């Protein structure tokens, strides 16, 4: 069980401020001044069907991004050490009642009196705020999210998620459970947890986290490849008809033909992006949401200093002096991992294969150019403007378009089966 | 979670007359001042107090306690041996183990 | 009625017998759980869930 409550907000990407202002800020709040906007986000990607986009938010990653600038830039008012909510604004906006309910327009003497110069890479706790430290429930509600932040931004690539394997987590409550998602999706599986976690903070090693756990072990096992039809994990696996897509869909499956053999034990890892077209990746998103979720109560292992910058290293809850590594991977390289894997099972042909890799090719052409573009405008308006600065994405180098660690993340993922 | 009632601490005889001279009591003395919970581990408790009511107020003995880890619950009695004041259950055994302190303290 | 002291015991023993009864027999409220919140949600407003 989690005992220490802390968490980062977002770093100036080279800029002298957080990358928000105005017009970002109220497209956001457009629907609801709620800045807690996890419920929002989920409608606008739309069960991740099909490729969203808008004028100021071209991505789910980018509102994702923006999400987190916006609770970061907000958060540092009623954190100051005066601890007083609703006296001073951050970009035409205060805070409605001491409680962090919504966010509103400042008042004639707060929008005449200056405002809030924020920060970057702040580390809080949330102990410290009294309204906070008096409700339980509270903290626990909005601590669900602040994981889901922190994990985003921690380091510079793409969100972390966390895998773990273990035999005794199944039980009888976990089967009836999960016996019920046969035909849904991963999207909607995620969207039903997510859902129930924020009606309910789950405790340390119930029904719930048991079978979220269990979840991402199984669709993180079938999207590297060491589990499907013919090699199934207790008669579970994910499907994709179609790998390689833009917008890839997987379904819950089982199947009686073959049960691979678990070695008893307890193993787990710690996984993420590297290349910069997760951004249209609604499942790797999703995964890290539940992992964030699933913070609240659950003390997940400590990561290693030596694989985050050094303003991120020894967070109380988070980072340590000895702990796990990360494992970065490219999305290109793995499709071609889990293709060379199948083939090797003997469960794939050359063509099909050929196939995959020529659909992925064309995919990650088509990403990779309305990135940079949209990379461009970005600075082209920060150039023009240069009391509004912001960004709509979360920066990336040319550097991070390459292969990685892709090869040791699939063998580390395969060998925890 | 196991939930035990406390019983009296002092029990009056006859001739108490809430006089000047007289010990006082600090409501310990009534049928029910207080109620104690009694389990294995503090986050348990806290656990359990999510869905239980604490308006009156929850106190505790970090030190060694009497019988394990408990909390304690006050009811809605009140003190009123020392005028011109009227104590409740929660507030009389707060001073009563503040002046054993410092009576400790000093000896 | 706040004060007892003030009813004398040989003028008033009535009323101060029916006043001390009254502060120490008086019933005391409880609680108790109700509902499957995981489903159906709570709304409880000015009380834990």
């Amino acid at each position: 069980a989690r005992a220490a409550f802390l968490f980062k907000t977002v770093g100036f990407g080279g800029l002298q401020n957080v990358p928000i202002n105005d017009e970002l800020s109220s497209h956001l709040l457009r629907a609801g001044n709620s800045p807690w906007q996890l419920t929002q986000f989920l409608d606008w990607i739309s069960l991740g069907r099909g490729l969203a986009t808008s004028a100021l938010v071209p991505t789910a990653g980018s509102r994702y991004y923006q999400m987190s600038c916006l609770l970061s830039g907000t958060l540092q008012i009623p954190f100051r050490p005066n601890h007083r909510w609703g006296d001073i604004r951050f970009l035409r906006l205060v805070w409605s009642a001491p409680t962090l309910d919504g966010l509103v327009v400042a008042p004639p003497q707060v929008l005449a009196q200056p405002a809030l110069q924020a920060q970057a890479d702040r580390v809080y706790d949330c102990d410290d705020y009294p309204f906070l430290a008096r409700d339980p429930r509270f903290k626990h509600r909005v601590y669900q999210q602040l994981s889901a932040v922190t994990l985003l931004n921690l380091t510079g690539f793409g969100p972390i998620s966390y895998v773990r394997v273990d035999e005794d987590m199944w039980s009888g409550d976990v089967n009836q459970l999960l016996m019920n998602y046969f035909g849904h999706t991963f999207a909607e599986i995620a969207y039903t947890l997510c859902q129930a976690s924020a009606n309910r903070p789950w405790e340390y090693d119930g029904t719930y986290a048991r079978m979220t756990q269990i979840v991402l072990s199984l669709f993180w096992l079938s999207y590297v490849g060491v589990i499907h039809q013919q090699n199934t994990y207790r008669t579970f696996y994910f499907q994709c008809n179609r790998r390689g897509d833009a917008a890839e869909v997987w379904i819950l499956s089982c199947s009686l033909n073959h049960s691979a053999q678990i070695r008893p034990g307890n193993r787990s890892l710690f996984v993420m992006p590297t290349s910069p077209d997760w951004n249209m990746d609604v499942n790797l998103i999703l995964s890290s949401t539940l992992t964030g979720c699933l913070c609240s109560g659950s003390q997940l292992p400590l990561i290693d200093n030596n694989s985050v910058p050094a303003v991120s290293r020894n967070i109380h809850g988070w980072t340590g002096r000895a702990g796990n590594q990360l494992h970065g991977f490219q999305v290109r390289r793995m499709v071609t991992e889990f293709c060379d894997r199948l083939r090797r099972d003997g469960v794939m042909t050359q063509a099909q294969q050929n196939q995959v890799e020529a659909l992925a090719d064309q995919t990650q052409q088509f990403k990779r150019d309305k990135l940079e573009t949209w990379a461009r405008e970005d600075d082209q308006y920060n150039q023009a403007h240069p009391n509004s600065t912001m960004f709509r994405t979360k920066p990336f180098t040319n550097a991070q378009w390459g292969r990685g660690n892709t090869g040791a993340t699939s063998a580390a993922i395969a060998a925890l089966i | 979670v196991l939930e035990v009632a406390a019983g009296r601490k002092y029990l009056q005889m006859e001739n108490y007359s809430n006089d000047d001279d007289d010990p006082p009591l600090f409501a310990k003395d009534l049928s029910d001042y207080a109620k104690a919970f009694y389990s294995d581990t503090y986050e348990v408790l806290d656990r359990f107090f999510w869905t239980h009511d604490s308006s009156a107020g929850v106190l505790v003995h970090y030190d060694k306690p009497t019988n394990g880890h408990h909390y304690l619950l006050g009811t809605l009695t009140q003190m009123v041996s020392a005028p011109p004041y009227i104590i409740n259950a929660t507030d009389a055994m707060l001073l009563e183990s503040c002046l054993e302190q410092f009576s400790a303290n000093v000896r | 009625f706040m004060n007892i002291q003030l009813i004398s015991p040989i003028d008033a023993p009535i009323l101060r017998q029916w006043a001390e009864i009254i502060h120490r027999y008086w019933p005391n409220p409880s609680q108790i759980r109700y509902g499957a919140p995981n489903v159906f949600g709570s709304a409880n407003l000015f009380t834990p869930p």
